Order: structure tokens, then C-alpha cells, then sequence
């Protein structure tokens, strides 16, 4: 937290962490979607968390506001009340995220860039909804 | 033989004694000294040109910077280090030379060359140098390397067995190994550097048509002071070159 | 209970020590058994994986050296599964090592020699040529291109040298250092640079790699006869 | 004609001397080099002459 | 599949029948076909049975336990059988001593790559010996040391 807001401007390096954390409340519902430090949150503790002591991200965050038809989950919209994604989907196909495919337009960018190293690529995937 | 003897005689011829002893491991202890600080003389000049090093604000470990290709900068500013730190011990005498030098890093196998890895051209107008990066990582594919071995020896009894009786940036070692790497590289070719600066382009075509007979012209060049090949024995099997 | 109930781990290290060795060329070593080359090729074979790569493989057993036919889409999964397989960084393992390895294996089984060889076949056939040319027209014609390359960089090059002085820091270093054998450690990393020497090129590769490669650690002896003049 | 000439310096009064010696090949082959650039250039220069004035 | 089921068995039964009739060594022979052997007692089941065998003696001098007369009478039904000729009979025995030629075959050497040797006296007495000048002038050190 005080990195953080090293990087940030600090006007008080005593401000309380509430203040970011409301802050950043603002925009949840606007956004539907979970602040990355939050997620530090809840990923960073020993225990309550994705736990180090353990490794278990999968306390990922289930969460819901007043009326919605609707959850942000750590991993993006959910339908209510189901575990995470169904195993039967909408499947990323191999056709797509086949590896030629994915090796093809690596090297595409590669040369475009005309970088030598560091580079990785992977497809996207996606759960209940898409 | 070698067998000393010693004889004291009191005054009035009252007594005589005798003993006798060997050089022997009189000898052994001087070699170990020897071989000992000096070792470590060359230890300590390798932690000095690390530390040197040091300075060159490493964002990054150093094979990163050659596994990156867009740089130029970082790569030429750690060469000319090198070479100012290699002259620096060839003279002591800190200093600064023509003052416009510059550098190419070669990118293609295409443009690559032949056994060295580095090259001057001595005066295009003035001195200028061409380097194969691809070559340099092909170098810092360090999976090779590996520790656990076993050192040959000889005659241990005579000659061994008497050494039997004797004995945050905190990185690892291997990397610095490898430093030593670029170390003799660039060594080697300062050597035609050295020598063509000094000399015909004549021998800069000899010199690279084979390195080998300038130790002649080495023959009362050299600083009186030696450089980085300590352990004698270098060599492979030769006889087998079954033509 | 099957005959495939082996030490599956033993032969994947002894693979991956074999590929190691002869491709990488990684380091000194003692693997000098025939025997397990056979554990290696099964344990190949235990899959059609990696049978993918036993089917050019195979050709070394006509072993004429012919330059391999590509089918461009299998061999890129070739190389890919290669990789995989050897569970490698990613270090560039190309078409290049992957053809020196074949020529490994169409060296080996060559001999019907069971006697110790003394045999290293530092040569390769397949460098994409009829015949060695010299080095000499490579002389001309690198340093022609590079004659027409321009700087990449400028340096100020003014009067400027770096130092460093705290002497604690280095002596704290120097301990860090204290327990390396570099004596040992090093003879390798100039093994490692005598391996680039000569894969430098598998094009018209310098036959005279030899002696004066060899006359560089005379040098060493002409140092010495610099001392005593 | 391989021509390693041969050099001595003496102090006045001759107390000691040195000694050197050096090798034409460079020497000829700069020649070589300007003798042949230069009358590149003047064959050049009298292309170029004609062509205009045609 | 891609194998050529026919000269691994062609090769197989010449090279074992040499080798067999030796009791021993087949010098002429390239050293593939004893992987060639090997590929074909793994996808031939008739001879898994000493294919097991010979997996346990791959490594040093093992001895075997015994077999029942059910094994050995179908290990020499199956030697017969890919060495069918009217020349010999055959012994239960001479296993061992084909044993003994493939222990040290498979032990065999393969090859090397080339490797530097190192270490040895650099020098000896024969080079500069120290003498006290140079002593004198470096113990100048303690003169400058005081304190």
C-alpha cells in the first residue's frame, strides 16, 4: 500500500487506506468488474486470501449488489448462484487457440516488431457468459 | 640429490654433530604459497572488474540485455568498459585515447563471421567495430554449465598428497563464470586490436589468417606481466587429426 | 507387470541427458554406455509422440546422408514437441541442432564397432552445399556488406572512466565469491567457447580449426619465454 | 626484394644507439590504392565532361 | 504402421542366427540392428517372455532365478522357431553364454566429443626467483604504516 501510493501522488502519506478503498468504490457497479487492488486484497494475506500459506485463489470473489440479475465473480460476470463455469460450454474451441495459429501470428508480431525476446501470447477464454 | 648436510663443531674441536635433511617439501610449501596468493591476486581482480560493473545500473540481469536485441546503448557502453578495463591492466594508467569510437552490433548469421565474434576497422576515418549479438547469446546458452566434476592429476604421492594436508544483488556465481567469458573473448581480440593499432594491415591479414606466429612480435611487446592463463595444460587430443 | 513397467524416470533422464550431450554439447560428461541408447529409442517409442520424430529418425538406418525433405506444417510441430519434450527454455532449438543431431545419428550406427573410439566426428555433412569452400571469400565478402553497414550508435567518447571505491562493499562481495573451485568452474565456459567456435558455422565449416587453435595456449608458453626473455 | 629496412639512431658523443626496422608493403599498397582512385577519377570526370556537352 | 515388419524380421533372425551360431560376437554387423532386435522382441509377444530377460541382464551380470520346464521348453520352442534350420540342435545352456557376449556388448563404449585437459605445475624454480630488494622495498610498507 505505501509503494502504491508512492507511485501515486502522495498529498498524505497518512491518509488512511479507506480512503482508496471508497475511492475506488465508486466506479464498481459503473464498471461491474473488480479492482485489481482489491484483488491484492483477499490475494496477499496468509490465510484470508489466495493464501500463500496454501495457494488457493480459488476463494476467488463471488460478488453482488442490491436488484441485479447477476454477480461479478473475480473472473467476470456470473448468472447467480453456480460454481464459477460450467464444465459443458461454449467451448474455445481448438480451432481457434490452436497452437499453429497462435505460433503464425506470434511471428507475425515478432517481426513487426522486430523484437528478439520476452514475448508470449495466449488466447482469451470466457465462462457462464461470454 | 640434494640431500643437505650440516656439521657444528664446539671450540677446541670438543664435539662434532652432524644432520642432514632434503628440500623436499620446502620446495612443496613454496609452490603451495605461491599458486596460493596468486589465485588469489586473480580472484580479486575479477571481484574488482565485477564491482566495476556494478555501477552500470542493471535494471536487469545481464543475459536480458543481450536476450533483448532493440538496445544498442547498454550493449556498446559494457564493451568499451571491457576494453578500458583490459588496457587499464595492460598500462597502469588510467586515460582516455582518441576520442571518437564507435560500434555496430552485426544481427545476421549472413553477417557473421568466422572464429571471432568482434572486429575493428582500424581507421574508416577513424576506429570503428562490428559485434555478433546472435553469436554473444549463442554464448550465453549457459545450460551447459555444470559444476560437479573432477579435476585430473598426477604422481599425488610426490606430488599431491603433500597438498592432501592443507585448508539486495547477492547473486549466484554461475552468471559471473560466464563473465569470464566476454573477459577472454575480448582478450583475444585486443590482442589484433593491440597489434594492428601498433602495426601493418599486413599483419592484420596475417594474425587473422591465423593467429599464430605473433607470439614473434609479441617477443618484447608484452608488459612483463602475465594475463589469465594460469592452469598449463590446455589441449585435447591432436595426433588424431586422422587426415 | 507389463514389459513397459520400467523406471520410466531413469530413461527420460538418461534421453534427456543423451540430447543434452550431443545436441546442446553441454558439458563434459561419462555418457559412454551403448546400452542405454536403446532405453532412450523406446522410451520414445512408448508413445507416438515423439515416434513423430523416431520416423526421420529412422532414416538413419539407410544412412546415406541425404538432406532431409521438409513438410513444412509437421516439421514446425516437429520442432515444437522437440522442445516440448526436452522440457528446454526455449533457447532457439532450431531446424540447425535439430539436423546436427540427425547427423549424430546417422554418425553412430555407422560403426559396427564395438571397440573403444577415440572417434570425434567434429565434421558434418549436410551444410546445405556441394562442397567446403574457403574462409578467404568470406573475408571479402562480409567485410564488403559491413563496409556498407553505418553506425548503429554514437559514443561521446570524451575523457570518461568509471570507478568504484567502497571497500567494505568489495570485500563483502569477495566473501560471497570465497567458495567457488572457478579453478575448475572456468576450463568448461572455454569449452563452451570453443564449441562456438566451430558451431560458428555449418557452412563451408573451417577445416584448420585445429592447431592454432592449439597455438593460442601457446601463447601461453610464448608468455612465459617473454619472462625469460 | 623483400626489403626490411634497416634503421639506427645514435646520442652525440655515441654513448648507445638503437636499432629498428619496417616494411614497404603497407607503403606500396596506399600507393597502389591512391594511384588507382585517382585516375578513376579523372576517367569519371571525363565521362561526365563528354556526356553534358553532348 | 511404419514398420517394416518384414526386414526386422529378416535382419533380426540373420543377425541372431550369426551371432547365435558364433554362440557370440557378429562383427560384421551394425549396431542398429540391436535396437532393431529390441523393437522387434517389444512388439512380438512370443518373445516378451525372455525380451524380460534380457531387460534384466541390460544392467551388470545379473543372474536369473530358475524357470520351470514349461518356460524353458517354450523359450527353445521359440528359439527354433525364428532359427528354423535342419543345422542344430539346441541347448538350454548356450543362453548364458549369449548372456555373457551381450552384457559386455551393451556395456560397450559409444563414442566421445573432444575434452581439454588442465591441470598440471604451471611453473617451477625454473622462473624468476624472489630475491630480498624487492622485499626490502615492499616491508617499506610497515615504515609507512607507523602507528
Amino acid at each position: 500500500i505505501k509503494q502504491a501510493q508512492s507511485l501515486l501522488g502522495i498529498p498524505d502519506y497518512s491518509q488512511t487506506v479507506v480512503d482508496f478503498v471508497k475511492m475506488f468504490q465508486k466506479i464498481i457497479f459503473p464498471y461491474q468488474l473488480v479492482p485489481n487492488v482489491i484483488i491484492k486484497l483477499n490475494n496477499f494475506d496468509q490465510m484470508v486470501s489466495s493464501a500463500p500459506n496454501k495457494a488457493e485463489p480459488y476463494k476467488k470473489i463471488r460478488l453482488f449488489c442490491k436488484n441485479d440479475s447477476i454477480a461479478i465473480s473475480s473472473s467476470g460476470i456470473v448468472p447467480i448462484n453456480m460454481p464459477d463455469f460450467s464444465p459443458p460450454n461454449t467451448f474455445d474451441y481448438s480451432d481457434y487457440a490452436n497452437r499453429t495459429n497462435i505460433n503464425f501470428v506470434t511471428q507475425r508480431v515478432l517481426t513487426d516488431g522486430g523484437f528478439s525476446s520476452g514475448i508470449t501470447v495466449t488466447p482469451v477464454k470466457y465462462n457462464y457468459y461470454l | 640429490c640434494n640431500k643437505v648436510r650440516t656439521v657444528t663443531e664446539i671450540v677446541n674441536s670438543d664435539e662434532k654433530i652432524q644432520k642432514t635433511y632434503e628440500l623436499a617439501e620446502f620446495d612443496l610449501k613454496n609452490l603451495s604459497s605461491l599458486e596460493s596468493y596468486e589465485t588469489l591476486k586473480i580472484k580479486l581482480a575479477l571481484s574488482k572488474y565485477m564491482a566495476m560493473l556494478s555501477t552500470l545500473e542493471m535494471t536487469q540481469p545481464l543475459l536480458e540485455i543481450f536476450r533483448n536485441k532493440a538496445d544498442t546503448r547498454q550493449i556498446a557502453a559494457v564493451v568499451f568498459s571491457t576494453l578500458a578495463f583490459i588496457h587499464n591492466r595492460f598500462h597502469p594508467l588510467v586515460t582516455n585515447f582518441t576520442n571518437k569510437m564507435e560500434f555496430v552490433v552485426t544481427e545476421t548469421n549472413d553477417t557473421s563471421i568466422p572464429g571471432e565474434p568482434i572486429l575493428f576497422t582500424e581507421n574508416e576515418g577513424v576506429l570503428l567495430c562490428s559485434v555478433d549479438r546472435p553469436s554473444i547469446v549463442k554464448m550465453l546458452s549457459r545450460e551447459f554449465d555444470t559444476e560437479a566434476l573432477v579435476n585430473f592429476e598426477n604422481d599425488n604421492c610426490n606430488v599431491r598428497i603433500a597438498k592432501t594436508f592443507g585448508a539486495d544483488f547477492s547473486i549466484t556465481e554461475v552468471e559471473a563464470t560466464q563473465y569470464l567469458t566476454l573477459l577472454l573473448t575480448v582478450e583475444h581480440a585486443y590482442l589484433h586490436y593491440y597489434i594492428f593499432k601498433n602495426y601493418g594491415v599486413f599483419e592484420y591479414c596475417k594474425s587473422l589468417t591465423d593467429h599464430s606466429l605473433f607470439t614473434n612480435k609479441l617477443r618484447s611487446t608484452m608488459s612483463t606481466k602475465t594475463s589469465n592463463l594460469l592452469l598449463s595444460k590446455f589441449k585435447f587430443t591432436i595426433e588424431d587429426f586422422d587426415k | 507387470p507389463s514389459e513397459e513397467l520400467i523406471n520410466m524416470r531413469r530413461y527420460r533422464n538418461a534421453a534427456r541427458k543423451l540430447i543434452h550431450h550431443y545436441s546442446l554439447n553441454s558439458t563434459s560428461s561419462t555418457e559412454y554406455k551403448i546400452s542405454d541408447v536403446v532405453m532412450t529409442m523406446i522410451f520414445l517409442l512408448r508413445s507416438e509422440k515423439y515416434h513423430s520424430l523416431f520416423k526421420l529418425l529412422e532414416t538413419t538406418f539407410d544412412d546415406y546422408t541425404c538432406r532431409p525433405q521438409m513438410t513444412q506444417v509437421q516439421t514446425d510441430t516437429l520442432l515444437d514437441a522437440v522442445r516440448s519434450l526436452l522440457e528446454m527454455p526455449s533457447t532457439t532449438i532450431d531446424l540447425t541442432t535439430v539436423d546436427i543431431m540427425r547427423s549424430s545419428f546417422a554418425r553412430c550406427f555407422n560403426s559396427p564397432i564395438m571397440r573403444y573410439a577415440k572417434i570425434v566426428l567434429l565434421q558434418n555433412v549436410a551444410l546445405q552445399r556441394d562442397k567446403r569452400t574457403t574462409l578467404e571469400e568470406l573475408l571479402i565478402e562480409r567485410g564488403e556488406k559491413i563496409q556498407m553497414l553505418q553506425p548503429q550508435q554514437y559514443i561521446n567518447s570524451g575523457t570518461e572512466i568509471p570507478f568504484c571505491d567502497d571497500a567494505e562493499f568489495l570485500n563483502r562481495l569477495l566473501k560471497h565469491i570465497d567458495p567457488y573451485p572457478l579453478s575448475r568452474m572456468y576450463y568448461n565456459a572455454a569449452n563452451t567457447m570453443f564449441y562456438t567456435t566451430m558451431e560458428n558455422y555449418a557452412v563451408s565449416n573451417c577445416k584448420f580449426n585445429i592447431e592454432d587453435y592449439n597455438n593460442i595456449f601457446k601463447v601461453m608458453e610464448n608468455i612465459r619465454k617473454h619472462s625469460n626473455k | 626484394k623483400c626489403n626490411k629496412v634497416r634503421t639506427v639512431t645514435e646520442i652525440v658523443n655515441s654513448d648507445e644507439k638503437i636499432q629498428k626496422t619496417y616494411e614497404l608493403a603497407e607503403f606500396d599498397l596506399k600507393n597502389l590504392s591512391s594511384l588507382e582512385s585517382y585516375e578513376t577519377l579523372k576517367i569519371k570526370l571525363a565521362l561526365s565532361k563528354y556526356m553534358a556537352m553532348l
